[PDB]
């Protein structure tokens, strides 16, 4: 276990932070859900550029005062539900969030989740990626249900982090 | 994964979808199903349009929001669909309003076509006799043919089409009541798709009696400008300008399912759902059954007893036409007995039962059902060959067979009714335990020996008068 990366999951309640974590970390999904009370913890290790990184993932909530866990995190997945525009709208307030309670030099991925709900899409991929590169966020769309881009999501942010090699 | 497991199984149908959609409090599920609607066949989902639209109105926003996308999608690809949506949206709210206005926003021709039909009916109110009403109608219908063909269709038609002509001379008013309903014949040219095809060109125009349906088409067709085209077909609707049809629709759905249930199982009961079109909570149209007339008027024109009429019209007890008619009699009776029983249909009389040319009976006035507050008269038993008769015994056998069948698919029926009760001001839901009483009437707990006895008891009740 060469390294230890602390990563947080943030987003509005219901967008799928908690199911993203269970897919990525234990390859499990559930339609039925329990609101996350405070924080939930799960962990998984990967290799990038020949190196073993164990990642520690914190599943927070939309119980507003979870802000504490943000500190000392190298990466944060900020998640919105592609099918509920309101959840995408608060992403501006969610990036305002990290710019109040979290490292100003933290790796963020914007994540559109529930890409399987093709017919209910309320946030166009173009509009999102536009805000993505309008800002300093990396971007991807996932489905926790079918598992699309779920590995990709993690592997992107973990690769991005290791790219912080200090000389 | 255990839930999603089911939803991804073959077991998943539009029926089930709605149930979970109706019951589940998990918004992730509601939203999941909202999406899955698109994969189902338009036809299957269509049957449940009143439910979906009802829920949209009366349920949590979460529930609505999952449904809306699909609706709009269908609305965008079918104005028929659009129409039917719009009409239902309106009838069932007196949330909804927001969506109706959006849909109507194009459909003006049809809405004026429909307004006019309704308007016609309201005028006949000043004419106190059936016959007087009839004459105003025919005249005023003649006025319709102006704008002869137009971008309007009968939603109640099994198919897509354009209305070209109204053979006004053939139309009739059905009773002498204040806001009497009225029957009309309509000429149409069939489409492959309504939404994409030019309205046909006018063809310049230049007698009504009691006759079978195929004979009336001949007469109307031969007289019609458009009658030469292969494209030409004749439709019919009853227009009720002042009668609520939401119960009428509900019974339809219930009838239609039961019809399926007995078809799926192999129970040769017979029933006939007649299509319903809700226009307002006030008003509607009905697609009428052809080649059939009320028993009561069948007894006033024949001067016969029911059995005798059978004998006159089909033949002696040794004829095929009769035994066939007798079987169809018996089967339509058991069917309609069960329907009356399950739905607790009341106000049952020979004015509300039709007889078709093949021998089936057909019940019609589905006011007085369920919580709102069938007769085996000896005249009926006679047609069956009498109480000791084999054909009568078979009637008892069909009722049990169909009751047993009914239990095996109870939830699909109850679903239909139970969803509809939502936020409902229908008189049939007046009770506290409307749905609960309905389920009890399925006797899910009973053994078949108990049910045999219950069927026997049922028949006995129907005879007392
Ligand atoms: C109570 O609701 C109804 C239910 C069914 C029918 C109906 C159907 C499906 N088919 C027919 C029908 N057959 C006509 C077919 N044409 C032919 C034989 O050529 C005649 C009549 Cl009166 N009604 N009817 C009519 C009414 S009603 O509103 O007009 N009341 C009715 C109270 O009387
Ligand atoms: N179609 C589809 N539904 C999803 C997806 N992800 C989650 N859902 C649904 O979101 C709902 C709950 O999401 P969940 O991830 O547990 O909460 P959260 O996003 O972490 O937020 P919280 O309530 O705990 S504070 C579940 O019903 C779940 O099935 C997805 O990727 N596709």
């Amino acid at each position: 276990y060469d390294y230890l990366f602390k990563v947080v999951l943030i987003g509005d309640s219901g967008v799928g932070k908690s199911n993203l974590l269970s897919r990525f970390t234990r390859n499990e999904f559930n339609l039925e859900s329990k609101s996350t009370i405070g924080v939930e913890f799960a962990t998984r290790s990967i290799q990038v550029d020949g190196k073993t990184i164990k990642a520690q993932i914190w599943d927070t909530a939309g119980r507003a005062i979870t802000s504490a866990y943000y500190r000392g995190a190298v990466g944060a997945l900020l998640v919105y539900d592609i099918a509920k525009h309101l959840t995408y709208e608060n992403v501006e307030r969610w990036l305002k969030e990290l710019r109040d309670h979290a490292d100003s030099n933290i790796v963020i991925m914007l994540v559109g989740n529930k890409s399987d709900l093709r017919h209910l899409r309320a946030v166009p991929t173009d509009e999102a990626r536009a805000f993505a590169e309008k800002n300093g966020l990396s971007f991807i769309e996932t489905s926790a249900l079918d598992s699309t881009n779920v590995e990709a999501a993690f592997q992107t942010i973990l690769t991005e982090i290791y790219r912080i090699v200090s000389q | 994964s255990w839930l999603l497991r089911l939803f991804e199984s073959k077991l998943f149908d539009i029926s089930m979808a709605i149930s979970y959609l109706y019951n589940s409090k998990e918004p992730g599920v509601q939203a999941y199903i909202g999406n899955r609607l698109f994969c189902f066949r338009n036809e299957d989902v269509d049957f449940y349009l009143p439910q979906l639209l009802n829920m949209y109105i009366h349920m949590d926003e979460d529930v609505g929001d999952a449904i809306k996308p699909y609706i709009v999608h269908r609305c965008r690809q079918s104005i028929n669909f659009s129409l039917q949506c719009a009409l239902l949206l309106g009838a069932y709210s007196s949330r909804g309003t927001k969506l109706r206005k959006l849909i109507l926003s194009r459909l003006a021709p049809e809405r004026e076509f429909i307004k006019s039909l309704m308007a016609i009916g309201k005028r006949l109110a000043t004419l106190p006799t059936k016959e007087q009403k009839t004459q105003r109608l025919i005249s005023e219908l003649s006025l319709l043919n102006h704008k002869l063909p137009a971008r309007v269709w009968l939603p109640t038609a099994g198919f897509d089409h354009h209305v070209v002509r109204v053979p006004h001379t053939q139309a009739v008013v059905l009773n002498s009541k204040d806001k009497a309903p009225y029957l009309i014949y309509v000429e149409v040219l069939e489409c492959e798709n309504f939404d994409t095809t030019s309205v046909p060109a006018r063809i310049p125009e230049n007698v009504a009696l009691k006759e079978p349906w195929q004979e009336k088409v001949r007469r109307i067709r031969e007289g019609s400008p458009y009658g030469h085209l292969p494209n030409w077909r004749l439709l019919s609707v009853i227009v009720k300008c002042g009668d609520d049809l939401r119960q009428e629709l509900l019974a339809f759905q219930v009838l239609k399912q039961l019809q399926s249930i007995w078809e799926q199982e192999r129970v040769p009961l017979w029933i006939k759902p007649y299509k319903i079109l809700v226009i307002s909570a006030d008003s509607g149209m009905i697609e009428p059954v052809v080649n059939a007339v009320s028993i009561h008027q069948v007894k006033k024109q024949s001067q016969l007893s029911l059995l005798d009429y059978f004998l006159q019209e089909h033949g002696s007890y040794t004829t095929e036409a009769f035994l066939s008619a007798q079987r169809n009699f018996v089967q339509s009776c058991a069917g309609y007995c069960l329907v009356c029983y399950l739905l607790q249909v009341k106000d049952r009389h020979n004015g509300n039962i039709l007889l078709d040319a093949e021998g089936h009976i057909i019940h019609i006035d589905f006011g007085f059902i369920l919580s709102s507050s069938f007769k085996l008269t000896t005249e009926f038993v006679d047609v069956m060959g009498g109480l000791d008769g084999d054909m009568f015994n078979y009637y008892k056998m069909l009722m049990l067979q169909g009751l047993i069948a009914a239990r095996k698919h109870m939830d699909k029926v109850v679903q239909i009714v139970e969803i509809m009760q939502q936020g409902s001001q229908l008189p049939c839901f007046h009770g506290s335990s409307t749905i609960r009483n309905l389920k009890e009437r399925f006797h899910m707990s009973m053994t078949e020996e108990q049910l045999q006895l219950l069927v026997e008891q049922m028949v006995d009740g129907s005879m007392r008068s």
